[PDB]
């Protein structure tokens, strides 16, 4: 992708260019006469006589002060932007690089697991290593089950169930528990929760208790 | 009066271009080449109106962008704002992901511009 | 058009000068071209545009005065429309349209709200998922520390608090005027900087005049020059001034772009345990709304109540 389009790169191009005509504008003002003679210093000291010679000399001046003073201002608010675009950078790799982040779309879009930097010229280049879900199926879901007349939630998963079993998965991957005492919790009856199903739900150890 | 502007595909690919008036009611032209269109943004000359939306390339403004298509014409278009995507919402519905990806992708941000100093005198 | 009115004789002293047009112009342009961006990064985080199912069974929460009415020749929903409603060329100044029209932003608006509505923060990261309403709210409770059951066994009550919260919102925006009163600011202080820049224009600056063709008409052309060269200067300097504010302005506008941006992918497309960066309190959801010149997130956010006072230990000594 970096080596085949060529404007992956623009923004590192474009400061450079942006530095490049502030300065050859700069170069080129100078040689305005801002209504002098001639824009020449030069010119104007071999040839005029030195009380006339002071008064062009004079427009000069003051066509190249404004245009100095313009550089700078431009370059101060310039500068403030490169400053915002280093504060990011720098935040980007304490929170990308040297950690795990929870930000949405702060370290690239999907799940965040990891970044590596990498050197340009003037700036950093960051690609991010990001999780992202794959092809999915249609579920049927309810928020509990309901075994003897008590309500059992999930404990870190969701219920969901294929054309005829009811099984509990971990939120984000299609891995399908059988439910058990293990899987869920019990809070409340059967009354008060809406759309409660009913399944069963397995006790893993009564069977020992009854063998 | 108004701005005037050229709509260009890129030289590295064809010389024909559009032009567009910021501000006239387009009347009170006084340039050819057929395909003149009225839009909120200006008087645009050259480049032929087309009721297929599509992704926005070189954009005009108030909805309306231009391209290079199919020979081939400079055309103005509403821009699409993406695929329409209905989502199969049910209070006893929850799709679920069977399998995952990794994907990598680039960041890319300036942090420095070359340091200078003018000697005044 | 600014300094000359189309004046021969003082375009031809503008050539004198040094490449001024040039800089003005393309400081503008820059401007102008990073209002579009600043409006295509806070909106359009979503790729495709999601639409929501009719209106019905999503869990007894009432979602109908942040989603678009359908009766409207503009389809904003009720609080945008309110939103809309509340906030308020001779010498060569152009105003120019946006890329993206109220209807674009209003289609951007809507399709956050389908997805945040419909699958939660999946249509963020990855494809969309459909999931249940009240699911999706027992899932934010986990996110604050809050168990499952307290969602459901109170879900007719958290509901209700939930609808009555956004009705109290219209009647703010509608009874508080100062309540916008950051998108009407932006808009006065720009009205002002070019109200300012066409005044400071009828100023003589030291001339015999500030009207050109007075000069043009009555003043013999060598004395012409003299008058001509004075307001020149002095228009120069008001552009020159008027420029460099909009570009300070421009760079307020952007930070501030810059963070609605953020909030938006960090409160509308997840969840965010960033501390009253959401709102004040335990961040559930947002939604957004469009607004003249700016964005509107209406934040969603869980306050405990009533406490009581008990008696406390680090670990209970059994045997
Ligand atoms: C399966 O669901 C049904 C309801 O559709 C439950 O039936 C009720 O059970 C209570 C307690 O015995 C009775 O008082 C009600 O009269 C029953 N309802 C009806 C319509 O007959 C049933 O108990 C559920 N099964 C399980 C294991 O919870
Ligand atoms: C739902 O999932 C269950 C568990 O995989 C499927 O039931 C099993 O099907 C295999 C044959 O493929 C049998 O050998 C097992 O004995 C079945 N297990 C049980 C507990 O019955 C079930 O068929 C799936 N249902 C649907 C509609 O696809
Ligand atoms: C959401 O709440 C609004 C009120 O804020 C409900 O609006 C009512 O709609 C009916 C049918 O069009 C009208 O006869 C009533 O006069 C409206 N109420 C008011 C106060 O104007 C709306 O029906 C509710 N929607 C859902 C899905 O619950
Ligand atoms: C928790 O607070 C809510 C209010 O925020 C209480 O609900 C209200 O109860 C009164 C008295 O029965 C009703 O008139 C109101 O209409 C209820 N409000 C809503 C939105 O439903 C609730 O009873 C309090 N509960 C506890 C400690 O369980
Ligand atoms: C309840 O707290 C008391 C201390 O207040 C515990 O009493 C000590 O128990 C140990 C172990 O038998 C003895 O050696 C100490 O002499 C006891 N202390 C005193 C002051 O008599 C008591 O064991 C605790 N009960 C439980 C169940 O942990
Ligand atoms: C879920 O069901 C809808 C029914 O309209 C269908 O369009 C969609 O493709 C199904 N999704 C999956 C992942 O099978
Ligand atoms: C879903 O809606 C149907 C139709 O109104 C209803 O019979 C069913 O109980 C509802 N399920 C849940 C979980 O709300
Ligand atoms: C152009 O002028 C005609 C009247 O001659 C008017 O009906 C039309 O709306 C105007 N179009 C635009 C874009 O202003
Ligand atoms: C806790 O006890 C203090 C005793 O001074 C009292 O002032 C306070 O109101 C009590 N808090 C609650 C929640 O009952």
């Amino acid at each position: 992708s970096l080596s085949s389009t060529p404007s992956a790169l623009g923004k590192l191009q474009d400061v450079v260019n942006q530095n490049a005509q502030a300065l050859n504008t700069l170069v080129k003002q100078l040689s305005s006469n801002f209504g002098a003679i001639s824009s020449v210093l030069n010119d104007i000291l071999s040839r005029l006589c030195p009380p006339e010679a002071e008064v062009q000399i004079d427009r000069l001046i003051t066509g190249r002060l404004q245009s100095l003073q313009t550089y700078v201002t431009q370059q101060l608010i310039r500068a403030a932007e490169i400053r915002a675009s280093a504060n990011l950078a720098a935040t980007k790799m304490s929170e990308c690089v040297l950690g795990q982040s929870k930000r949405v779309d702060f370290c690239g879009k999907g799940y965040h697991l990891m970044s590596f930097p990498q050197s340009a010229p003037h700036g950093v280049v960051f690609l991010h290593v990001t999780y992202v879900p794959a092809q999915e199926k249609n579920f049927t879901t309810a928020p509990a089950i309901c075994h003897d007349g008590k309500a059992h939630f999930p404990r870190e998963g969701v219920f969901v169930s294929n054309g005829t079993h009811w099984f509990v998965t971990q939120r984000n991957f299609y891995e399908p528990q059988i439910i058990t005492t293990d899987n869920t919790f019990v809070s409340g009856n059967c009354d008060v929760v809406i759309g409660i199903v009913n399944n069963t739900v397995y006790d893993p150890l009564q069977p020992e208790l009854d063998s | 009066f108004g701005g005037v502007s050229v709509i260009t595909p890129g030289t590295n690919t064809s010389n024909q271009v559009a032009v567009l008036y910021q501000d006239v009611n387009c009347w009170r032209v006084y340039s050819t080449g057929s395909n003149v269109f009225q839009t909120r943004a200006g008087c645009l000359i050259g480049a032929e109106h087309v009721n297929n939306s599509y992704e926005c390339d070189i954009p005009i403004g108030a909805g309306i962008c231009a391209s290079y298509q199919t020979s081939q014409s400079i055309i103005a278009y509403t821009m699409s704002l993406g695929a329409e995507n209905s989502v199969a919402y049910s209070n006893n519905s929850i799709a679920i992901p069977t399998n995952f990806t990794i994907s990598v992708t680039t960041e890319i941000l300036p942090v420095s511009m070359t340091k200078t100093s003018v000697d005044c005198t | 058009m600014y300094i000359c009115g189309d004046s021969t004789e003082c375009s031809n002293l503008l050539l004198q000068y040094g490449s001024f047009c040039t800089q003005l112009n393309r400081a503008l342009t820059g401007i102008a071209v990073e209002q579009d961006k600043n409006t295509q990064e806070v909106f359009a985080q979503v790729k495709q545009i999601y639409k929501t199912p009719p209106i019905k069974d999503f869990g007894g929460f009432n979602f109908s005065q942040i989603l678009p009415d359908p009766s409207k020749p503009s389809k904003r929903s009720p609080i945008e429309d309110l939103l809309f409603n509340k906030v308020t060329k001779f010498n060569g100044l152009t105003v120019l349209p946006p890329l993206l029209t109220d209807e674009m932003i209003a289609q951007y608006t809507s399709a956050l709200l389908a997805g945040t509505i419909t699958s939660g923060w999946t249509f963020g990261a990855g494809p969309a998922l459909q999931i249940p309403f009240p699911m999706q709210m027992a899932y934010r409770f986990n996110g604050i520390g809050v168990t499952q059951n307290v969602l459901y066994e109170n879900q007719k009550l958290i509901a209700n608090q939930f609808n009555s919260a956004i009705g109290k919102i219209q009647d703010s925006l509608s009874s508080t005027p100062s309540a916008l009163g950051k998108l009407q600011d932006v808009v006065n202080q720009n009205a002002q900087a070019l109200n300012t820049l066409v005044k400071q224009l009828s100023s003589n600056f030291g001339a015999i005049s500030s009207v050109l063709n007075d000069i043009l008409s009555r003043l013999c052309p060598p004395e012409a020059e003299v008058q001509i060269d004075r307001l020149i200067t002095g228009r120069l300097q008001s552009l020159q001034t008027y420029v460099t504010q909009q570009l300070i302005r421009a760079a307020e506008i952007r930070a501030s772009a810059n963070l609605a941006a953020t909030k938006m992918s960090e409160c509308v497309l997840g969840q965010s345990k960033r501390v009253d960066f959401c709102g004040k309190g335990y961040h559930l959801m947002s939604f957004p709304q469009s607004a003249p010149h700016g964005v509107v997130f209406l934040h969603v956010t869980y306050v405990p109540a009533q406490e009581k006072n008990f008696t406390t230990a680090p670990a209970i000594c059994h045997d």
